[PDB]
């Protein structure tokens, strides 16, 4: 009947086991080719560990040399959480566009949840690495240590390639920006406003090459998000402890947009909770006419249950276009990477004691 | 093994063999009701039919449930286990039998693409020496630490 | 019976998924 050696499913490409090197991923004046490691990423293919390191340093020298807020102009496509779903990345790039020829912002939470991490941030690097000053990377509250080895991030590392990988990509986070200023008119962040920042200059004076701290304005800039009644105060409080995150805290409506008008801002662009529609515009500040407040999430189907579309904004020609996609489909592993002995095992076992104590009775 | 079990074997055997033919056939053993809602009925036969002939004689049903001893070793209790996978016999779990043998245990709870997604995946960080399929040594590389041999026990 | 999987101001626009 079917061959016993030979694939069932044929239709399925059988993953490449190859390592690529140095020379195959790096061109002649060590510009990284994005075009084959696009392509064997998308393919689950892996990279020599020494060509992912340098990948990983490289880059992180380029971010370690911005500054805590990027200056970005306009044009450019922000982008909110990624959390591993590479295959919804190859997409967001398609309906963004190229980076070849358009400038992009990310906001953060490239990493766990999704089981395509490590690729989406190699990827990322690269691209980063190719376009150091047309495509830009903030820090997400997942972008840490201690989040990565709660979650997946560590364990993918270690299945795929090393704990030596894993903790360059700790050294390499600790370098990310935290915000950025756009067009003179956005403060980009993942989380958002803090107590302790009420400048642009509080965020400048920050030192971020470290861990998160556990509270703190670098905390509550990756963590913090708007109340749940944003917009419709009977709260009084500008600033008040976040419950859901066990962390940093919820603001207010009026502290966002006394934040605007001291700052000379038209709103705070950030992400960090998923969406529906993958964004959502919040109320408009009474004296700008604008919404106070954006967030932005780039992860459709988020964890392939959460059924909701993802979103990026191209911000050009004083238009800010919303661009919605849907998921993609991306290939199949068991919860936590487990291997397919381990996860059938206990039930063969379980099925011949059961089928022979029935033969015996 | 024992004299008594011996004994008790014997009559089970001859109940089982409804045709009275010195063997029993996938038919008499699916006719236990039991056994016709089990996935790896036909999986744990042909480990027990050794000489190949589709059928399980009493040499070979003593044989057979003697693997489940309380007195048998883990590596025989991996050894068998690990049977089940080696559709072909050869020693190897190859890809092809690999996912046959999962898509009996899984049926549609899982899509023909993801099974076959998750085995190649299996087949590559578990095969050591890069022959295409995973040995008994690699078989117990990965699931060895997981005490299966405690449940495979069963009192004659 | 069977194994399971281990449970001057910007103007707005939209362009919806293709
Ligand atoms: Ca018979
Ligand atoms: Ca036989
Ligand atoms: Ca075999
Ligand atoms: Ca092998
Ligand atoms: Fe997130
Ligand atoms: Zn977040």
């Amino acid at each position: 009947k079917l061959s016993t050696t030979d694939r069932v499913v044929k239709a399925v490409p059988f993953p490449p086991s190859h390592r690529l090197t140095a020379k195959e991923v790096f061109d002649n004046d060590g510009k990284p080719r994005v075009d084959i490691l696009k392509a064997h990423l998308m393919k689950e293919g892996r990279l020599e560990e020494s060509v992912a390191l340098r990948i990983i340093t490289e880059g992180a020298s380029i971010l370690r040399q911005e500054k805590n807020l990027l200056d970005i102009d306009a044009p450019v496509t922000v982008c909110g959480d990624i959390h591993g779903q590479f295959f919804d990345l190859m997409k967001l790039f398609e309906v963004g566009g190229s980076p070849a020829n358009t400038r992009y912002l990310f906001l953060g939470d490239y990493v766990d949840r999704g089981y395509f991490s490590i690729e989406c941030v190699l990827y990322l690097w690269a691209l980063k690495i190719l376009y150091p000053k047309t495509l830009f990377l903030l820090r997400g509250n997942h972008e840490c240590r201690a989040l990565t080895e709660a979650f997946t991030f560590k364990q993918e590392c270690k299945i795929k390639y090393s704990e030596r990988v894993y903790d360059a990509c700790m050294d390499a986070f600790d370098c990310l920006p935290l915000a950025a200023l756009m067009n003179q008119q956005f403060l980009c962040v993942h989380g958002g406003l803090s107590p302790e920042i009420n400048t642009l200059d509080d965020i400048r004076k920050l030192d971020r090459f470290k861990e998160p701290p556990a509270y703190g304005p670098m905390c509550d800039i990756l963590w913090s998000d708007p109340l749940e009644d944003f917009g419709n105060e009977k709260t009084q409080e500008h600033f008040t402890h976040n419950t859901v995150r066990g962390c940093s805290y919820f603001y207010s409506y009026p502290a966002v947009c006394e934040f605007l008008q001291h700052n000379n801002l038209l709103s705070i662009l950030r992400a960090h909770e998923a969406q529906d529609a993958g964004y959502r515009m919040y109320r408009k500040s009474q004296t700008t006419g604008f919404p106070s407040l954006i967030t932005i999430f780039s992860a459709p189907n988020y964890l392939d249950v959460y059924n909701n579309k993802a979103a990026v904004l191209k911000y050009e020609n004083n238009v800010m276009n919303i661009r919605q996609f849907n998921c993609s489909p991306h290939p199949y592993w068991l919860p936590n990477f487990m291997d397919v002995f381990t996860w059938s095992l206990p039930f063969v076992g379980e099925k011949v004691t059961e089928m022979l104590v029935n033969v015996l009775n | 093994m024992d004299a008594d079990e011996i004994k008790r074997l014997g009559k089970r055997f001859k109940k089982l063999d409804l045709d009275n033919s010195g063997s029993l056939s996938v038919e008499e053993f699916m006719s236990l009701p039991e056994l016709q809602q089990n996935p790896l009925v036909q999986r744990v036969i042909d480990i027990f039919d050794t000489d190949g002939n589709g059928e399980v004689d009493f040499k070979e049903f003593i044989e057979g449930v003697s693997q489940f001893s309380v007195k048998g070793d883990k590596e025989q209790k991996l050894r068998f286990a690990f049977r089940i996978y080696d559709m072909d016999k050869d020693g190897y779990i190859s890809n092809g039998e690999l996912f046959q043998v999962l898509k009996m245990m899984v049926g549609n709870n899982l899509k023909d693409t993801q099974l076959q997604q998750i085995v190649d995946k299996t087949i590559i960080n578990a095969d050591k020496d890069g022959d295409g399929r995973i040995s008994f040594e690699e078989f117990c590389a990965v699931v060895g630490g997981l005490d299966i041999h405690k449940k495979m026990v069963v009192d004659v | 019976n069977y194994l399971t999987v281990p449970a001057d101001l910007p103007v707005i626009t939209i362009d919806p998924a293709s």
